[PDB]
RNA sequence: UUUGUCUGGUUAAUUCCGAUAACGAACGAGACUCUGGCAUGCUAACUAGUUACGCGACCGGUCGGCGUAACUUCUUAGAGGG
């Protein structure tokens, strides 16, 4: 029982990387259960434009999307090392806990 | 038919719960039940003076309806609106006190235990004692 | 010498095809653009000919095709979101989806025989399907380069037809180029084959059924009929090999060659013709959400 | 023959010990080198050769992105 | 066996409809049940309208979440609606729901099709949407 | 105001001089002929640019435009 | 330990100050911009830069000196870190790289008319289709103004300007004031991706030439 | 330096039609990104739920009451459709 978990700012990117480890993992036939899809955390941060406060009062938002995904699969734990060196493209980053 | 609380009115059966919990004279009445405030955001004492009987059969109808609850849940349901003067209004939290008290009580006549996750539950006798009074108002009309 | 016997309405949208069932004379499958499937039973009634029975939704977008079974309950479909369902009439169940292509069905056919499902669409390909939802043969097959408008069986042949003006003939499960028919001018739009598996008429943009044998492989006839051609379907007994204009329904009858008439009702435009198989039934759906019914 | 450039070499990386980069996709059959004209030290630009262009880009690309005297390593069609 | 929804809003109700002997109960409470009474006529509407012989194969069971008051309300007749008419299309003929949509349609059309208006948001400026603030010349 | 600019009444009018023998009187097939017979970006320029080339074959069977 | 949220926040800040600090130290190296690459065997930081000569120093002297102060000061292991340079292909459509380039001549001192025309000639030969260059500041005389130097086409709004306009704004630090140097280019098309983008303007609508076919004029069959 | 960019009709818009020594265009508008509204059609899942069960508690019904096997309607969010 062990679950890859992927997060990103992007999707593009951690839907390629999460479609090619489901195809490295069932052209093995691991028992593989799919991407489950937790929600997107906002960071919002909303400012005043102004750096001295003089104008009609425009505002300011920012914001930044953290996609959180994961898989979850049941193998020996040391066959799990050879499907994560794939992964390695930027953006998403990998923890594995058992 | 067979009657459960979720199936009647809720303007009566509280009220006759209230009649129940006053004529049986087990449920232990504390010594400041008639001075008391009851939250922050209140102005006055009640207008009847069989608050603390209704108080304890709403309490035993919400662990009826919802158990796994405790007294910071309590607080949580029995909140209001704060008038603050020429502030706005806000919402201000329900006394503990009151909560514990009726808590306690309504477990000193074996009616009401805890529950295995630390808050609150009903016992088998306290699911019979609240049903047969919704078979009991079942029938008054 | 044929007449116009009424409407039927469970529709809000054009219809495209009809399919009917030769052990069933009172029910009809009527496919349309409200994305549904009709089971219809024909009461065969003095104010409403036949009324709804049971409409299957199970497509996303405008289905183009409905074939019926050997038994009809269980019928084959294809729509324009590219998949193909199979329906048990009387559980109304989607039993198999069969996914891969990638792009939108056109017109699909059913065998007599046990497992043949052939079917064509919009994205340069041609499949044959396997009841398993699992495809008969590896698709390479080096396929028409245009939408494949329409595929056909004979009752060991696939006939097909496409927006690149040769129709085509193929051999069953070798899926090889073996006949190139090339006549026209303007795209093709419908084929059929006829209740025999003799001849096939060829029409499409220009409203011209070119009517080749399709046992032999050579052009036997011409027919300059009017306007952009809908559909081209037989008569089951009566040798006539009629066809579906725009604002009309053209017949032939091929001993002279002779229009027999024309089936007179921006007119709104005849999309279907299907004869149930006994003959004098002849059916008509329109843009305008009506579904006519012709008899003599 | 496969003619393709390298670049960002350094001063005490010799032509003989630069065969070993490239060596594991083809052996260099020559080294063809600019050098500077004041100082007749490694210019650092020059054409190495490769055989067949199969051999032309399977050596690039692990040559691209490569570690020489703490650098990423450049390459381009010539 | 259907269960299928009805919203207004982020109100959202769902009847759970199978085969009995009739019942509509909505969170365990029937509709004779629910708070607000000066609106009982519109969880009532289909009751009132179809009869209740036109129920009389069904249990229904509503679970509801969401919104306010008056938009679970809302959200109750047209879940209660569209649990109907998807049992008469799955399990009864279809000139059945033909009867029923155009007796349950030409009445009132949120019995059957849904509101898609929900809050438009706040921007800055003004303590709404459009209001904006008082604005002082001199 | 729903009128169509520039580009969705010239692009239309340039796919129409060319590929005339595909396209037709309904909209939904002309708005799958617009993307095997041109590169455009985003579906909403596509469907008003099928949407003129509709009504421009609406018009212009019955004279000279 | 420490949430999500916080983790990519603190990320975000290591590349605002290692983008920073490169750009203070690095004037002469033609430093356009960093990428950071992170497994755990090493943690891989690439400069990107146009001119490596001097990235290096002394025989390696700086790189290795960088390696040693990211080491140092944002608290590196020892050992997890190492400094490569990669070679950026084109100066001209890289506006960080061409605006040290200007701010270069103009901190050395140029005519500031025959600055940007030759910034905005080595762009216009360089491939690109468009640019515009403002240096505004006190330019003639003791009164500041606007002086703006274009070429070609520029796309100014929607969300186009994200991926097909290159900007930056240098400061340069001369005895009377400072002045501002902008340079925006946009991208030529390169549909491939080679130098350019990949998806292509929204507005640019791409006909596909008819095949030439004539027509058969006669029923004819052909087998096999 | 001017016409192109206008008498007029139309548009939320120099948006278009039309007139016409102008013909074709570029920036701005529009297109585009994000959000809202639809899906019994796909992908689906003990950090999400439905329901058929098995048992407990209460006079067939109630249980956010305790745990199992099929599904993706309700939750999440992608790929296309619209």
């Amino acid at each position: 029982r062990i679950r890859i978990t992927l997060t990103s700012r992007n999707v593009k990117s951690l839907e390629k990387v999460c479609a090619d480890l489901i195809r490295g993992a069932k052209e093995k036939n691991l028992k593989v259960k799919g991407p489950v899809r937790m929600p997107t955390k906002t960071l919002r941060i909303t400012t005043r434009k102004t750096p001295c406060g003089e104008g009609s009062k425009t505002w300011d938002r920012f914001q930044m999307r953290i996609h959180k995904r994961l898989i979850d699969l049941h193998s020996p734990s040391e066959i799990v090392k050879q499907i994560t060196s794939i992964s390695i493209e930027p953006g998403v980053e990998v923890e594995v806990t058992i | 038919p067979g009657v459960t609380v979720k199936d009647v009115n809720q303007q009566e059966f509280v009220r006759a719960l209230a009649a129940f919990l006053k004529k049986s004279g087990k449920l232990k009445v504390p010594e400041w039940v008639d001075t008391v405030k009851l939250a922050k955001h209140k102005e006055l004492a009640p207008y009847d003076e069989n608050w603390f009987y209704t108080r304890a059969a709403s309490t035993a109808r919400h662990l009826y309806l919802r158990g796994g609850a405790g007294v910071g849940s309590m607080t949580k349901i029995y909140g209001g609106r704060q008038r603050n003067g020429v502030m706005p209004s806000h919402f201000s939290r329900g006394s503990k006190s009151v909560a514990r008290r009726v808590l306690q009580a309504l477990e000193g006549l074996k009616m009401v235990e805890k529950d295995q996750d630390g808050g609150r539950k009903l016992t088998p006798q306290g699911q019979r004692d609240l049903d047969r009074i919704a078979g009991q108002v079942a029938a008054a009309n | 010498q044929m007449t116009l016997r009424g409407t039927l309405k469970g529709h809000n949208g054009w219809v495209t095809q009809i399919a009917t069932t030769p052990q069933f004379p009172d029910m009809i499958l009527s496919a349309s653009r409200d994305k549904t499937i009709i089971m219809w039973k024909l009461t065969r009634d003095e104010t409403n000919y036949g009324i709804p029975q049971r409409a299957l939704r199970g497509h996303s977008h405008f289905v183009s095709d409905v074939v019926i079974s050997s038994d009809g309950q269980f019928a084959l479909s294809g729509s324009w979101d590219g998949t193909l369902r199979l329906w048990d009439l009387t559980t109304g169940t989607t039993t198999r989806r069969f996914v891969g292509h990638t792009k939108d069905v056109l017109s699909v056919a059913f065998s007599s025989d046990n497992r043949q499902i052939v079917s064509g669409s919009r994205d340069k390909t041609i499949k044959l399907w396997n009841t398993l939802g699992v495809c008969k043969y590896t698709v390479q097959d080096e396929s028409h380069s245009e939408w494949v408008s329409c595929v056909r069986f004979s009752p060991p042949i696939i006939v097909s037809c496409g927006w690149d003006k040769l129709v085509k003939v193929w051999n069953l499960a070798n899926c090889k180029l073996k006949t190139n028919h090339i006549g026209h001018t303007g795209y093709l739009n419908t084929v059929t084959v006829s209740p025999d598996g003799s001849l096939c008429a060829s029409g499409g943009k220009d409203g011209q059924a070119m009517l080749w044998d399709l046992n032999e492989g050579k052009h036997l006839y011409t027919l300059d009929g009017g306007d952009i051609i809908n559909a081209l379907c037989f008569s089951p007994n009566r040798y006539w090999l009629c066809a579906a204009t725009g604002p009309s329904i053209k017949i032939w009858d091929l001993e002279g060659k002779i229009i027999v008439d024309e089936l007179k009702q921006e007119p709104p435009q005849c999309t279907s013709l299907a004869w149930s198989a006994d003959g004098q039934t002849l059916f008509a759906g329109y843009t305008d959400n009506l579904v006519r019914v012709w008899q003599v | 023959a496969a003619a393709a450039a390298a670049a960002a070499a350094a001063a005490a990386a010799a032509a003989a010990a630069a065969a070993a980069a490239a060596a594991a996709a083809a052996a260099a059959a020559a080294a063809a080198a600019a050098a500077a004209a004041a100082a007749a030290a490694a210019a650092a630009a020059a054409a190495a050769a490769a055989a067949a262009a199969a051999a032309a880009a399977a050596a690039a690309a692990a040559a691209a992105a490569a570690a020489a005297a703490a650098a990423a390593a450049a390459a381009a069609a010539a | 066996s259907v269960q299928v929804f009805g919203r207004k809003k982020t109100a959202t109700a769902v009847a759970h409809c199978k085969r009995g002997n009739g019942l509509i109960k909505v969170n365990g409470r029937p509709l004779e049940m629910i708070e607000p009474r000066t609106l009982q006529y519109k969880l009532l509407e289909p009751v009132l309208l179809l009869g209740k012989e036109r129920f009389a194969g069904v249990d229904i069971r509503v679970r509801v979440k969401g919104g306010g008051h008056v938009a679970q309300i809302y959200a109750i007749r047209q879940s209660i609606s569209k649990a109907l008419v998807a049992y008469y299309q799955k399990y009864v003929d279809e000139a059945s729901k033909k009867e029923i949509k155009d007796i349950l349609i030409q009445y009132d059309r949120t019995l059957l099709v849904a509101d898609p208006r929900r809050c438009e948001s706040k921007k800055f400026g003004g303590p709404g949407a459009r209001a904006r603030y008082q604005k002082s010349y001199r | 105001g729903r009128v169509r600019t520039k580009t969705v009444k010239k692009a239309a009018r340039v796919i129409i001089e060319k590929y005339y023998t595909r396209l037709g009187n309904d909209f939904h097939t002309n708005k799958r002929v617009c993307e095997e017979i041109a590169i455009i970006p985003s579906k909403k320029l596509r469907n008003k640019i099928a949407g003129y080339v509709t009504h421009l074959m609406k018009r212009i069977q019955r004279g000279p435009v | 330990q420490i949430s999500k949220k916080r983790k990519f926040v603190a990320d975000g800040i290591f590349k605002a100050e290692l983008n920073e600090f490169l750009t203070r130290e690095l004037a002469e190296d033609g430093y356009s911009g960093v990428e950071v690459r992170v497994t755990p065997t090493r943690t891989e930081i690439i400069i990107l830069a146009t001119r490596t000569q001097n990235v290096l120093g002394e025989k390696g002297r700086r790189i290795r000196e960088l390696t040693a102060v990211v080491q140092k000061r944002f608290g590196f292991p020892e050992g997890s870190v190492e400094l490569y340079a990669e070679k950026v292909a084109t100066r001209g459509l890289c506006a960080i790289a061409q605006a040290e380039s200007l701010r270069y001549k103009l901190l050395g001192g140029l005519a500031v008319r025959r600055a940007c025309y030759g910034v905005l000639r080595f762009i216009m030969e360089s491939g690109a289709k468009g640019c515009e260059v403002v240096v505004s500041g006190k330019l003639r005389g003791q009164r500041a103004k606007s002086m703006k130097f274009v070429d070609g086409l520029m796309i100014h709004s929607g969300d186009p300007v994200n991926y097909y306009v290159d900007t930056a704004v240098r400061h340069v630090l001369l005895r009377q004031g400072v002045l501002g140097i902008k340079v925006k280019i946009m991208l030529p098309w390169d549909p491939t991706g080679k130098i350019g983008p990949k998806k292509p303007l929204p507005d640019h609508v791409s006909i596909v030439e008819p095949k030439d076919e004539i027509l058969p004029t006669t029923p004819i069959s052909e087998q096999k």
